[PDB]
C-alpha cells in the first residue's frame, strides 16, 4: 500500500467534509473514489500531496509521515506524485512543446540534443506529437487535457492523482482517456487514482470502488462485488433512479399556507 | 552507478540507466561509437524514459560508419516501453 | 444594545487582521530564500516587457496633456504679474514635486497594476499554481518574486518618461502662441540648483509609492475566489486600494519633507 | 502545523509596524518658559522661531 | 517591404471603425425608443446605490487627502511673497479649474466605471443578456439603459463633493498651526467667482466627463468574449481608455471658456 | 378568448378557455359571485393552463370559509393531468 489514510479528518470553519474516513490503495492498481457533487472530491486529493494539513489524523505514505515535514523535505516526496488536474493546469505563457519538459529543465540533468528525444516521444504515448508547437490556448476541451499526461509521466512517478477526468466532454475524447490509464497501468507500472463521478466508465478499468454518502465510507468492494450490494445508499449512486435515501423534493414548508393565502 | 567495460566489437552496460548517471556517458562517446558490431546488456535494474533516449542515439551514429548493429539480451522491461511509445523497427531491431 | 451590535464586529474585526497577515507573510516568503542570479535573468525581461513597456501607451500620450494644460491655466491667472517669465516657474516645479510619482501612479496601477492582479489570480482559477506546487519548485519565487522586482524598478523608470513628457509637453505654449523662445522661459527653469530638492525627493517618493502599489496588485490577486466572480472582484478593489494608498500617503510623504 | 492560528500573529506584527513607523515620521511640529509684555507687536503669528543673532 | 507593410496596418482600420460604429449604434438604441417612465423607476434607484453610493466612500475619503496636500504644498511657493491671505486664489481655484472633474472622473473609472464592465461581462458568460431576448424584451433598453442615466447624473453630483471637501480640506491645513485667522482665508476666495465663470463651467466641464467614461464602460461590457479571461481583459481595458478620454479632452475644453 | 359564465342555478358555468390574459371580470367579481354554491359544472372548456388552474383554486377557499362544501364535476382530461404535475395537497378540492 502507498498512502494509509486510518482517521483523517477535514473540517474547515463552517461546514466539515470528513469525520473519521478511511482509503487503502495498493500499488500496481487502479483504485476509483466516486463521489456525488457537493463533497470535498476536490480536497480529498489535496490532502495526499501536502498542500493542505487535516485536523486530526495522518497520511503513512509506505511508512513515512506526510504532513510532519514541511521543512525542507516535503519537495523531494512531491517529485514522483505528478497530480493531475480537471482544467488546464499547463501554463499558457509558453507553447505546449515547453509544458512537458518543464520538469525536466530544473530537476533532470540533460543536455539539450538528449531532451528532443525524451519529450518528443512522451507526446505519442498520447497521441500529440504534432501538436508540439500549437499554443495552449488553441486547444479544446479535450486535447488540452491529454497534454497534462505527458507532463505527468515527465518524472516516472509512482502515485499518479487524476482529479475528476473526462468529465463534461464528448464520448469521442471520453473513449481515449479511459484507454491511457490503462496503458500506463500494465506497460509502466504506476498506480492510478480517480476521483470521478462517471459511472458506467470507470468501473472497466479500476480494481476498487471507494462510495462516499453521507460524508462517510459506506462503500469499500471491488468492482464486481459493488453491483450486487444489497444497500440503499451504494445502489443509489448507480443507474439513474430519482428517489433514494437523499430526497430531490423539499421538505414540508406549510404549502397550504402561502398559496391560497 | 553507471559502468561500462570496453570489449572489442562488443558493448556491455553494467548498472542502471537513471536520469541522473548519465553524465559520463554522454561525453564520452564520440571515441567508442564506432566499435559496436553487438550490444550485449546483462546486469540492468530499471531503464526509464531518460536512459531509452540514450541507447536511441547510439544507433544512429552507429549506422554512419558502414556496419550495422544488433540487440540481444534485451530485457522484457525494455521492450515494453517500445510498444507504449509507438517505436518503430529500425531504431530498435527486436526479435 | 451591548452584545448583539458587537457580534457582527467580531466578523469584520478578525479577518482584517488576517487580511494583513497573509499580505507581509507572502512578500517575506519571496527574498529570504536562496539567491539566484542567472535563473531569473530571463525570467525578469518577460515580465518587464508587460510591466514598463506595455505602459508606454498611456503614460508617454498623456502625459503631454497633463503639461498642456499646466501653460493654458497657468497664464491668464499671472496675467498682472508675470506672463512670460513665470510661465515656465510652475510648470516644473508641480511635476517634480507632486505630479510626479503621484499622477503617474494613477496610470500604472490602472494598467499595469489592475491588470497584474488579473494575471494572478487567472492561474488560481485554472488551477495553475497548484500545479507548479505539487512539483519541488516553490510557487512562491517563480511568479512573485520575478513580478515583484519588475514593478519596483519600472515606476521610477516611468516616472522619469512622465517628467520629461511634462516639461517638453509645456514648451509647445511657451516658444509658441505668443511667448518667447528662451530668453524668458527656460531662465526661469533652473531656480532650484539644490540636487536635494526635486531631485532626491522625486525619486523618493516614486519608490515608495511603487511597492506599495505592487504590494496591494500581488496581493489580491494570490488571494481571490477561484472563479469567474472573482477575478472580476479582485480587479476593482485593486485600483481603489491602490488610489488611497498614494493620496493617503500623499500627505504622509510630504509633511517631513516639505514642512 | 495548523492553518487558523498562525496567520493571527503575522498580522498583528505588520499593522504595528505600519503604526509605528507612522507616528515616528509625523515628527514636523521639559520646556522653560518665559513671559514679556509688549505694546504693539503687529503681524506675529504662533509658533515663531526665536533668534538671538 | 512595401506591398507587404501595409497587410498589418491596413487591416486594423477596418476594425477601428467597426469598433467605434457598434458603440453609437448600441447608444442609440438604449436611449430612443419607448419612453419607459414607470417601468425603468425602481430601476433607476437599484443601479444609484453600486455607482453613487458605493463610489461615494473613495471620493470623500480622497477630497481631505487632496486639499491637505494642495494646501500644504502652496504655502511653501507662497513664502517671502506677503500674500498669506490669497490662499483662496490656489486651493479653491485650482480644485475648480484644474482639479475637480478630472481627477474625480480617474476614481470614477477605477470603482464605478471598472466595476460596471465586470458586470455586464459576467452576465455574457452566463448568458443572462441572451435569455433577455427570449422573454420578448429588449435587452439594450432594460440592462443598458438604466445604467446610462444612473452615471450620466451620479457624476456632476460626485465632482461637488469632491470640490465642497477639497475646499473644507484646504482650510483644514490652513488653519491647523499657520497661526493665521477665519477671516483672511475666506476673503480672497469671493474674488472672480460668479455665474457662468468656474461654478457654472465646472459643471459644464464635468457632464461631459460623464458620457464618455460611461460610454466605454457599457460598451466593453457589451463587447466581450464570454470566457475567463474576457472579462479579465475587458476590465483593465476600460481604465485605459478613460484616462486617455479625460486627459485627451482637457486640452479642448480648456481652449474654449479660459478660466 | 370570452368568459360567457353565468350563475342561475346556483352553478357556476364556465364557458371559453381559461388563460392567463382574460381573467379580469371573473376576479375582480369574486366576492358576490359564490355566496352558496354547491356545485360546479363546466363543459365548454378546451385547455387549462397553470394560471387558469390557479383561479379554481382560490374559489374553494372563499366557499370553505361559508360552512358548505363544493364538487366539481364534469372534468377534461388537461384538468387532473396537470393536477398531478404540480402535487396538489389534500388540503384542496380533490379528484372526486
Amino acid at each position: 500500500n502507498l498512502v494509509d489514510m486510518r482517521d483523517v479528518s477535514f473540517t474547515r470553519g463552517n461546514r466539515c467534509i470528513f469525520d473519521n474516513i478511511s482509503l487503502t490503495v495498493p500499488r500496481g492498481k487502479i483504485t476509483a473514489i466516486m463521489g456525488p457533487s457537493g463533497i470535498g472530491k476536490t480536497t480529498l486529493l489535496r490532502l495526499i500531496g501536502g498542500q493542505i494539513a487535516p485536523d486530526h489524523g495522518e497520511i503513512l505514505f509506505d511508512g513515512e509521515n506526510i504532513p510532519a515535514m514541511s521543512r525542507s523535505r516535503l519537495y523531494t516526496v512531491r517529485k514522483r506524485m505528478s497530480m493531475l488536474f480537471q482544467s488546464g493546469a499547463l501554463f499558457t505563457d509558453m507553447n505546449v512543446f515547453d509544458n512537458v519538459a518543464y520538469p525536466l529543465r530544473e530537476h533532470t540533468q540533460l543536455p539539450a540534443p538528449l531532451l528532443h528525444s525524451t519529450v518528443m516521444m512522451k507526446l505519442e504515448a498520447v497521441g500529440l506529437r504534432g501538436a508540439a508547437k500549437l499554443m495552449p490556448s488553441e486547444l479544446s476541451g479535450g486535447m488540452a487535457r491529454r497534454a497534462a499526461l505527458a507532463r505527468a509521466i515527465a518524472l516516472e512517478p509512482d502515485l499518479i492523482m487524476f482529479d475528476e477526468p473526462f468529465v463534461g466532454q464528448d464520448p469521442i475524447t471520453m473513449g481515449v482517456l479511459v484507454k491511457l490509464i490503462s496503458e500506463l497501468n500494465s506497460a509502466l507500472g504506476v498506480t492510478c487514482v480517480v476521483v470521478s463521478h462517471d459511472v458506467p466508465e470507470v468501473l472497466s478499468i479500476a480494481d476498487h470502488a471507494w462510495i462516499l454518502a453521507d460524508k462517510k465510507i459506506v462503500a469499500h468492494g471491488s468492482a464486481q462485488a459493488l453491483q450486487a450490494n444489497p444497500d440503499p445508499r451504494v445502489r443509489q449512486f448507480l443507474d439513474g433512479i430519482a428517489d433514494g435515501p437523499v430526497p430531490f423534493r423539499y421538505p414540508a414548508g406549510d404549502y397550504h399556507a402561502d398559496l391560497l393565502p | 552507478s553507471l559502468s561500462w567495460m570496453q570489449t572489442g566489437d562488443t558493448l556491455a552496460l553494467s548498472g542502471e540507466l537513471d536520469q541522473d548517471v548519465l553524465l559520463p556517458l554522454w561525453e564520452m562517446r564520440e571515441e567508442a561509437v564506432k566499435g559496436i558490431t553487438c550490444i550485449d546488456l546483462s546486469r540492468v535494474s530499471r531503464v526509464d524514459t531518460g536512459g531509452l533516449a540514450l541507447l536511441l542515439h547510439l544507433i544512429d551514429l552507429a549506422k554512419k560508419q558502414g556496419n550495422n548493429v544488433t540487440l540481444q539480451g534485451v530485457n522484457d522491461k525494455v521492450y515494453t516501453l517500445a510498444k507504449l511509445y509507438n517505436l518503430p523497427a529500425d531504431v530498435l531491431p527486436r526479435h | 444594545m451591548l452584545l448583539n451590535a458587537l457580534a457582527s464586529l467580531g466578523h469584520k474585526g478578525i479577518k482584517t487582521l488576517r487580511t494583513f497577515g497573509r499580505a507581509g507573510l507572502m512578500l517575506f516568503n519571496a527574498l529570504v530564500g536562496k539567491p539566484e542570479f542567472r535563473k531569473h535573468a530571463p525570467l525578469l525581461v518577460r515580465q518587464l516587457y508587460n510591466v514598463g513597456v506595455l505602459s508606454m501607451l498611456i503614460i508617454v500620450v498623456s502625459g503631454v496633456f497633463i503639461g498642456m494644460v499646466l501653460g493654458l491655466q497657468g497664464y491668464l491667472v499671472l496675467t498682472t504679474y508675470s506672463a512670460e517669465t513665470s510661465l515656465g516657474m510652475l510648470v516644473a516645479l508641480s511635476l517634480l514635486r507632486e505630479l510626479g510619482p503621484v499622477v503617474a501612479a494613477l496610470l500604472f496601477a490602472g494598467r499595469a497594476g489592475s491588470a497584474l492582479t488579473a494575471e494572478i489570480g487567472l492561474m488560481r482559477a485554472t488551477e495553475q499554481l497548484s500545479s507548479m506546487e505539487m512539483m519541488a519548485v516553490d510557487p512562491l519565487r517563480r511568479v512573485i518574486s520575478p513580478r515583484f522586482w519588475a514593478g519596483v524598478i519600472s515606476l521610477p523608470l516611468l516616472t522619469v518618461i512622465f517628467v520629461a513628457v511634462g516639461i517638453w509637453g509645456g514648451s509647445l505654449v511657451g516658444v509658441s502662441w505668443k511667448g518667447i523662445d528662451s530668453g524668458f522661459f527656460w531662465s526661469a527653469m533652473q531656480n532650484a540648483v539644490d540636487w536635494r530638492m526635486d531631485l532626491v525627493n522625486c525619486l523618493i517618493k516614486s519608490v515608495v509609492f511603487a511597492i506599495t502599489v505592487t504590494w496591494i496588485s500581488l496581493f489580491n490577486g494570490y488571494d481571490a475566489i477561484p472563479t469567474s466572480a472573482g477575478i472580476s472582484r479582485a480587479t476593482t478593489r485593486t485600483v481603489v486600494h491602490s488610489s488611497l494608498a498614494v493620496l493617503g500617503l500623499d500627505f504622509v510623504l510630504t509633511a517631513l519633507m516639505f514642512g | 502545523m495548523q492553518t487558523k492560528k498562525n496567520e493571527i500573529w503575522v498580522g498583528i506584527f505588520l499593522l504595528a509596524a505600519l503604526l509605528a513607523a507612522l507616528f515616528v515620521c509625523l515628527k514636523a511640529a521639559p520646556t522653560y518658559t518665559l513671559y514679556a509684555t509688549f505694546d504693539n507687536i503687529g503681524g506675529l503669528k504662533a509658533r515663531s522661531p526665536v533668534s538671538i543673532g
